[PDB]
């Protein structure tokens, strides 16, 4: 490929790397969510000790 | 000696436009508005272009 068109996705490369650490901060956050979801599901688990 | 000089004159005028050897071509263009490309403005990068 050519050094230019290379150089041009390398920025758009880099800009889908920050793109996918944004989407694993999400992860993250989806984890938080179902970790209150497990605290709701921990009086179920009082329950079933 | 004009003999010679007559010769030499036209194979080197022939050897310019018309048996001259050229670049490959190959095209990029950075601006996203650029939909269609003619072909014929594509030239070498400026770097290369002064070494030639």
């Amino acid at each position: 490929k050519g050094p230019k068109e290379l150089e041009s996705i390398n920025a758009s490369m880099k800009s889908d790397i920050e793109n996918v650490r944004q989407e694993v901060s999400s992860y993250k956050e989806k984890w938080l969510r179902d970790a209150e979801i497990f605290g709701k599901i921990t009086s179920i688990f009082k329950e079933e000790l | 000696t004009f003999e010679h000089l007559n010769r030499d004159t036209l194979r080197y005028i022939n050897l310019l436009k018309r048996l001259s050897v050229d670049l490959a071509k190959q095209v990029e263009v950075s601006d996203p508005s650029v939909t269609v490309y003619e072909m014929d403005k594509w030239v070498p990068s400026e770097k290369l272009q002064g070494i030639l």
